[PDB]
């Protein structure tokens, strides 16, 4: 097989237009438009925006000669998930309306797909990430719909398990891919995505809640239990290391890691010490998995798909204090999981196809693949 | 001499000291204010940071243009509005200041890398006039409807830049520089601007709109407009690069013409699928012109674009102008057809001219203007570091 | 189901799920008794 | 058509149809609407038996196509480090340029085909020649960030050719096809090697 | 000892926990905005404003994120113990922006001891200096009864006076006449220009995060913005001044542009105009730019005071310029604050700052903490794991 990379100027162009103008097909047979606080509302959705673009794009640039196709391809990610999440829900959840919540709502499933491709960003081209956003958006709604019908709950707050199956998601996706680094800039790079991330995730905490003083109670106690994960991150980050060196591909991962944990029942904390203690945990559990993980590919989406796995227990837990409700709430994690899982394994079989045109195994975690530079010797 | 640029630089700080003690006197619409904010010093400042050599220059001189031009833009805008009596200054008038601030660094833009900081000093305080009269112009004689400036801001500094650029053209310059290439890091950098001022358009277009539906109308058309122009952009610049390659200066510059050509209809009833299709015209309008006009217009036309800010603010500035034409007629809006065509005429009009006339003061060899040599350079007045 | 029937304090999901829990229960159980022996 | 079938098979690496095919009286030299005949198909693809069968059948090794590119251009660029072994062995010019200057080792080390520039450097392959536009493939290689091939130029510097020329391994192995290859490309059998001995 | 850090990070984090459930319990959404600019000003403008170093952006920007993290806590109990006078506390959205002032203070006195300290070093001196701003804040804002709504005096000045007297403690001989790692990069310089910009667009919800709705906020908002635009300006100009052959400095742009921001803090509220706030930001701008040109070196050389960042001159001296400018608005009647009560804050803020600096100078002074050697200050390869690459 050849190494150099296949010729995408007939593939890429014609299904990125092929795509955008579906879009814009069933934009305008099924949608439809519609006060004092207007740009109140705005503000929850321009935080997601920016988490989902800065944050997610700058996040996986860590690598030394991929931060371009990092940055670049998670913007035509939520460029494209946002577009087709608005179609999606508004199909699955009844012509649909547009409004300020149904983009913040879309911009949630585009961020699931988003931190689901952190496991395969350095080994896909764009077309094999426009099959990965289309089919996880899809598998999330229908897990979400399904998840309305049997439980009765609602398909809009259904949203909260898009933690765990995001991380399953791209673990199981990366999982099917063909089997194959860090630079200081790209590290800091990096590192402004992970301190945007940080900083914005109580907004991505609590999005779905609807009364203000849930919302509040939430956004304390993500704001508390990410401080001690950032605390807690940065300390262990020595213990966990053959070097003894405080490991900065790990803060950019475990810095969230008190805000997943308490992703799911930021509103059901009635004091914010428990928060902190969650998030201490959280932090625990991260350098327990970074120095255990590696031993028994993507390290840093395994601790989050632990992260996201505790939080879902740590839920279950709470939710009690707050016998047939523990065995639905472990069956709808159960069926979350289980669902991640198949489409999964059904993007992953779908990204294995040779119309693709994939990117060789040897020219993984490049840029040259997909970008031109000068002075370069380009076809036969 | 070297003492020019620290003189004038102070004399215009007096300057507007005075001015601001003799007519300027005394929080829904600040975070949209910040938002704006945001884009012009971040986004603008490190979308021309694409250059190897120029990343200091090019940050430095986009903050300082900005600061002056917030304060001046104000000054001038006060005057407008208030017929040269006292005025009080709200979000609104910052707002607007941030926007004239945009338009001269829309204009710079078209000559990073050829100009001195004395140039860029007097650029800023002769675009703002400029600019200010043309915006008052379109928005109370002619009366139309331009409330993300897609004429009066960004078509007018691009044709502003234009104009400078031909009249500060250099013959050395035509063939190419040495210093005129991209870096890496200079492109993630210009990656970080792009990224700001994409994500932060929907309030750069909607801070100034009526509150209600006008304004909802504007976030959400240019929220999908840049959406589906990311998407354009990306496709066709695979589509005009060999064997398929993505170019970093179309992905960092295209991927904002959905934004640029959106501003006209953002306040009107053009429909999210509407606001898709501009979107993606104007994507295929900033590839189409970044991989052929701009080589037309360097080495035929002599005009010499550095960011290639026409095709990202001039073609989708008159995209989104005809767009407003279009709505006008297809019932979008109650504004006038012809009011929208004159305003887009009058626009690109004193955008030629007030370039030719700075473009000419700026000829002057009294700003320390670099030579061919070493133009795209920081080490003209930077003190670059030794190591990268 | 069909027609009427009586009302139990576990619905069929959730004590088809308790029964297939005891089963797991005791199937582990023998398990790790089967691995005891053998082996002391 | 018959051409066609024949590139394509030379393409897709049915021997078997290429060999029936000039069996029949396809020229061995024909090549697509790019310049690009059977043995550049063969060496794009990695087929190592297809190559040597198509020297075999006195195809012109030094044909160059639309690009300027030879052969061993093509497999160099491709990384398939077996074909440029099997090339080099039948005299391919492992200095030759292409219409913009590029040499097998500047496309080697362009794309991190650190075996490829080890094979090349071996075999006398000049890092030295630089293109139209001055670049050299140390200064490719840094360029892109590819540092074994860069560590590997800056060590190997100017040692030169250190394998035997392909006459004397063909002697040594006995191979009678690619000594016959050998001498009708270059007509003179007394080559010397560095210690000064014919094949 | 190698486990001395995460052991103390583990100890403080359960203190932190034990102090929350025990003194902790539940105009927020409207003040909401305001936080998270200063938040992210606190956490990245500040955080890439020292990486301008080559060989410490880990460092700088990693121990930013964790003495700010720390800090945020650590304030927000001491500040709520002040406040309620040892009672329960509920948070608001006034605890968190104090909190983030407090760890703002923090890191204006990282800036002055950056590359010469261990991570130990920063939460012990995070810990002692969140104590004693929070004293000085209470005894300003409560016995005084000074308006300091920007904190040029409480913040800016306190964190700069207590990190150059921690700094002159923990003076090295080796190091006052230079480093070779001491030195800026390219895109380091890029990446301090990313933290400057950020700090200086957010810099007027910072003057008016706590400011009385109303006329004050707008007053503070509308006099910090014009200050800022103003400074940068006079910054050019003197960094352009101040060098041969006109040359901007990187170090002067990055820092001089918010002097005007930091020195306008203490007349935000007031009504001294726009030209009284362009007036300052001038002059704040003229003070940095001549304080980093001249200053700098002889407070390195002559005084045994080594500044890293030079937050001296951006914090220091534009916050006496801060608290200068009050006096003179309350004689002019901007503001009817006492004009002793604001000196009294000026002096009561730089003496504490000088006492406490002094005191956790000398408990950071023990060699326990694993401090850095002389031949590896300002290096990330002493607490980081470098890549082999740039
Ligand atoms: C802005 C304020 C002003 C006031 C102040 O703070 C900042 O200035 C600071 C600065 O002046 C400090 C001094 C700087 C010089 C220091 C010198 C040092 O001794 C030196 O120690 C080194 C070894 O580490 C030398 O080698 C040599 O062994 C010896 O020369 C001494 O141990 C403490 C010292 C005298 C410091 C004491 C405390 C200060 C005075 C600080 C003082 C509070
Ligand atoms: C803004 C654009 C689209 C329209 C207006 C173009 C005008 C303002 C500019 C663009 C090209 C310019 C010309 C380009 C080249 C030359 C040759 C030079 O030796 C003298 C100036 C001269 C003759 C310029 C005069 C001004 C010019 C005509
Ligand atoms: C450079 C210019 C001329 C090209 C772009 C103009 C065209 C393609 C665009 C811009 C104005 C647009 C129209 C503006 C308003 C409306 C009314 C709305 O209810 C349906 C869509 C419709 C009818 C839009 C369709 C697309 C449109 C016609």
């Amino acid at each position: 097989s050849s190494k150099y990379p296949r010729s995408v100027r007939r593939c890429l162009p014609l299904w990125a237009l092929t795509l955008e103008a579906a879009l814009i097909l069933l934009f305008y047979f099924f949608t439809h438009y519609d006060q004092k606080g207007l740009v109140a509302s705005y503000q929850v959705g321009q935080d997601l925006t920016v988490m989902a673009a800065l944050g997610l794009g700058f996040l996986t640039s860590n690598f030394r000669r991929h931060s371009w196709s990092s940055v670049a391809f998670n913007l035509f990610m939520l460029a494209l998930g946002v577009q087709w999440a608005i179609l999606l829900d508004g199909f699955l959840s009844q012509k649909v309306v547009i409004t300020l919540f149904s983009i913040r709502l879309a911009t949630m499933s585009a961020m699931s797909v988003l931190i689901s491709a952190g496991a395969v960003l350095g080994k896909v081209n764009l077309a094999q990430l426009v099959v990965m956003v289309l089919v996880e958006v899809t598998a999330l709604g229908t897990l979400r719909m399904v998840i309305s019908n049997i439980f009765n709950t609602d398909y809009h707050m259904n949203l909260r398990h898009f933690y765990v199956f995001a991380a399953y998601f791209g673990l199981t996706v990366a999982w099917c891919l063909p089997k194959p680094q860090r630079a200081t800039i790209p590290s800091l790079s990096a590192m402004l995505g992970a301190l945007f991330l940080w900083m914005f995730w109580p907004s991505v905490n609590s999005p779905l809640l609807r009364s203000p003083i849930q919302r509040k109670n939430a956004m304390f106690n993500t704001y508390y239990a990410l401080a001690v994960s950032v605390v807690t991150a940065i300390s262990g980050s020595s213990l966990a290391h053959p070097q003894r060196k405080i490991s900065m591909t790990y803060v950019h991962s475990a810095v969230l890691a008190g805000g997943v944990a308490v992703g799911t029942s930021c509103h059901l904390i009635p004091s914010p010490w428990l928060a902190m203690v969650l998030g201490l945990v959280a932090g625990l559990i991260s350098i327990g998995g970074a120095k255990c993980l590696p031993v028994c590919i993507s390290v840093m989406h395994s601790i989050f798909s632990l992260l996201g796995l505790l939080g879902e227990i740590t839920y279950i837990v709470l939710l009690v204090l707050h016998g047939f409700q523990v065995l639905l709430s472990i069956g709808e994690l159960s069926l979350a999981i289980v669902i991640a899982l198949t489409s999964g394994l059904l993007t992953g079989l779908l990204l294995n196809l040779k119309i693709w045109k994939a990117p060789h195994v040897a020219k993984y975690f490049d840029d040259q693949v997909f970008w031109k530079f000068p002075h370069l010797a380009v076809g036969f | 001499m070297r003492f020019t640029f620290p003189l004038m630089a102070i004399v215009l700080e007096i300057a507007m000291i005075v001015l601001f003690g003799l007519f300027v006197e005394y929080f829904e619409l600040y975070p949209l204010f910040q938002d704006v904010h945001v884009m012009i010093f971040v986004g603008f400042g490190f979308l021309m940071t694409f250059l190897k050599k120029y990343g200091f220059s090019s940050v430095g001189i986009n903050l300082l243009v900005a600061a002056l031009g917030l304060q001046w833009g104000t000054i001038v805008q006060g005057i407008l509005q208030s017929q040269g009596q006292k005025f009080n200054i709200g979000i609104k008038n910052m707002i607007n200041a941030d926007f004239s601030a945009a338009t001269v660094l829309i204009s710079f833009g078209a000559v990073l890398g050829k100009t001195s900081p004395t140039q860029m000093l007097i650029m800023t305080i002769l675009e703002i006039v400029f600019f200010a009269h043309n915006e008052y112009l379109v928005s109370e004689i002619f009366k139309a409807s331009d409330i993300g400036a897609s004429m009066t801001i960004h078509a007018f500094g691009a044709y502003f830049g234009l104009a400078v650029a031909g009249i500060l053209y250099r013959s050395g310059l035509r063939k190419g520089h040495e210093n005129e290439e991209s870096a890496y890091y200079s492109d993630l950098f210009a990656m970080i601007g792009t990224l700001f001022l994409w994500m932060f358009w929907p309030s750069f277009n909607s801070a100034i709109a009526e509150p209600g539906d006008k304004q909802c109308r504007a976030i959400v058309n240019t929220y999908f407009s840049l959406a589906a122009c990311v998407l354009t952009a990306f496709a066709f610049s695979s589509l005009v690069e060999h064997r398929g390659k993505l170019n970093m200066v179309h992905i960092q510059n295209a991927t904002l013409a959905g934004g640029v050509a959106v501003g006209t209809c953002a306040d009107m009833a053009i429909h999210p699928f509407g606001s898709m299709i501009i979107g993606s015209i104007a994507g295929m309008v900033s590839v189409l012109g970044y991989k052929f006009l701009t080589p037309l217009f360097t080495t035929k036309l002599r005009i010499h674009d550095t960011c290639g800010v026409h095709n990202l603010h001039g073609l989708p500035g008159v995209v989104g102008g005809l767009a407003g034409i279009v709505a006008v007629a297809m019932g979008a809006s109650n504004t006038s057809m012809a009011m929208q065509a004159a305003a887009l005429g009058s626009s690109i009009g004193t955008a030629v001219v007030g370039g030719l006339m700075t473009g000419l003061i700026l000829k002057l060899p009294l700003w320390g203007q670099p030579s061919d040599q070493n133009c795209y350079d920081d080490s003209v007045y930077w003190k670059v570091p030794k190591t990268r | 189901g069909e027609r009427v029937q009586l009302a139990h304090h576990f619905s069929e999901p959730e004590i088809t799920l308790i029964i297939f829990g005891v089963m797991a229960g005791v199937i582990g159980t023998i398990l790790l008794i089967s691995y005891g022996i053998r082996r002391l | 058509d018959a051409a066609t079938s024949f590139l394509r098979a030379a393409r897709s690496g049915n021997l078997d149809k290429a060999l029936d095919h000039l069996r029949n009286g396809v020229d061995i030299n024909t090549c697509n609407q790019n310049g690009l005949n059977g043995l550049h198909l063969a060496s794009k693809e990695g087929h190592v038996k297809m190559v040597v069968e198509l020297l075999h059948k006195e195809i012109i090794l030094e044909t160059t196509t639309k690009k300027g590119n030879t052969a061993l251009h093509i497999a160099a660029l491709a990384g398939q480090d077996e074909v440029v072994r099997e090339l080099v062995n039948y005299g391919a010019n492992v200095n030759a340029q292409s219409q913009k200057g590029f040499t097998p080792l500047y496309m080697a080390a362009q794309e991190n085909h650190l075996e490829v520039v080890k094979f090349l450097l071996e075999n006398g392959a000049n890092q030295n020649v630089a293109t139209e536009d001055g670049f050299t493939p140390l200064a490719v290689a840094l360029q892109q960030g590819h540092e074994n091939v860069v560590a590997h130029l800056i060590n190997y510097g100017t040692k030169g050719k250190v394998r035997l020329p392909a006459l004397h391994i063909a002697a040594r192995n006995d191979d009678t096809r690619t000594a016959a290859v050998l001498l009708q490309n270059d007509p003179n059998p007394d080559v010397l090697s560095k210690t000064g001995f014919t094949p």
